[PDB]
């Protein structure tokens, strides 16, 4: 790893200095390398590492749909054949944001989740595994396109079951992985109707257990629950 | 797109 | 290079498409492999070329200017003692940038500008020169800082005596390259009287020639006169 | 910061 030589502490600050230039691929690669020092990590720093790559795919996520529209309508009828430029160029970065997934999906492997014992981290790491599954999923073609959506269907259900029995209806990382396994089951798995009962499911018990909570805490929770509400307005 | 975090 | 091995027409073709996907590294990419095959470039051509790399040179100086800000605040009196560390990524920074400009000056040098005779490239080609060289003495402190400022200076007024001989006072890269220059000397040069003088007698030479334009040469020439007057309220 | 292009 080309951050092999630099302490932990050090990657660990760089990635906060990144975030505040707004240079996520540094960031990206600078939590990297703090995964790669074989320590756990602590609930900020899997919180910097979640945000540099949410970061840096969905950059290539929005690029990718961009190009796959100029493909899909020069491909219809009637349009004037441009060559091979816009495929290549789609594959181009379609292959660079399957790097950056099969490399997310390496740290979780090698050896996040093994060692995530607590609730807060194990279901914190399963999720990041649905989702990046999921976004190979997203552009997947091939003979292993119906392993990789169920192997992102199996990361978000091991999450769920987790955060059912061991997290509140309010937990913020629970809300997150319900609200993301919803959109899974709308976009991905094409099954709309269980995307909408988890959400309303979701939605409904957080609302429940809110008197529970502090002012902060309400906040950090209300705001996740809005997000299933947007897309259940989207859905509906 | 639908929103996740 | 990496991209010798691709068509010309279809390095200018995959750039379009970087530019409406926002990939801005991949569009500078393509275009240096464009100019290195050693054609001249048309207008269009010279615009993605300043495009891709404004963009980038942009966002590197957005990121060096708040590492820079976060550094000067942690040499103030009272500050915790962080290490090396901004210094350090701040350094990072820097020297991609100088790389990316060295790489535009590079360009330029071989062998843009010397075959570049018409008006409207020479002029466009001195005013990138200009640039490069100024983002260059933005992050400037050794030996050769005066040198670097002159370098941008050189350039610019080169590009100034054959924009007033050659091009009328409302054309788009005349209008672009004062007000850049005016710029220049109010943040590099430490000139803000040369540089009120020059945006204030662009904008009223230009104002004085708009009569001679077609409906869309106006809409070019005013969009650039409003960026002058934008910088005059904010100096004056 | 003022307008350049
Ligand atoms: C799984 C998950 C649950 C809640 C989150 O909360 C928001 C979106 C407010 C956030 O930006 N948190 C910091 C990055 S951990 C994020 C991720
Ligand atoms: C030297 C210069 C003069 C005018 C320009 O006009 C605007 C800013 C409207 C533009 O985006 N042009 C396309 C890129 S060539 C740009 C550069
Ligand atoms: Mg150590
Ligand atoms: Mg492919
Ligand atoms: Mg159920
Ligand atoms: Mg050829
Ligand atoms: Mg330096
Ligand atoms: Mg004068």
């Amino acid at each position: 790893g080309a951050m092999g030589s630099m302490e932990r502490a050090s990657l660990i600050q760089k990635a906060k200095l990144a975030e505040q230039a707004e240079r996520y691929e540094d960031m990206a690669a600078f939590m990297k390398g703090a995964v790669e020092k074989g320590e756990e990590l602590s609930n900020e720093e899997r919180c910097l590492l979640s945000v540099a790559y949410k970061n840096v795919v969905g950059g290539q996520r929005a690029a990718w749909r961009v190009l796959s529209s100029i493909e899909q309508k020069s491909n219809e009828e009637g349009s004037e054949e441009k060559g091979p430029e816009v495929r290549e160029y789609r594959e181009k970065v379609e292959t660079e944001l399957q790097g950056v997934c099969d490399t997310v999906l390496g740290l979780l492997d090698s050896h996040l989740i093994k060692e995530a014992g607590d609730a807060e981290s194990r279901v914190f790491y399963l999720k990041m595994k649905g989702d990046y599954y999921r976004y190979l999923a997203e552009v997947a073609t091939g003979d292993d396109k119906k392993r990789i959506i169920d192997s992102a269907r199996s990361a978000y259900q091991e999450a769920m079951d987790i955060s059912k029995k061991e997290m509140p209806p309010t937990n913020p990382i629970r809300l997150g992985l319900a609200l993301n396994f919803s959109v899974f089951h709308y976009e991905i798995a094409n099954s709309p109707e269980e995307a909408i009962s988890l959400a309303k499911t979701t939605f409904d018990e957080a609302m429940a257990d809110l008197h529970t909570l502090s002012e902060d805490s309400y906040k950090d929770s209300t705001l996740i629950m809005q997000l299933l509400r947007d897309n259940l307005t989207l859905w509906t | 797109f639908p929103a996740t975090v």
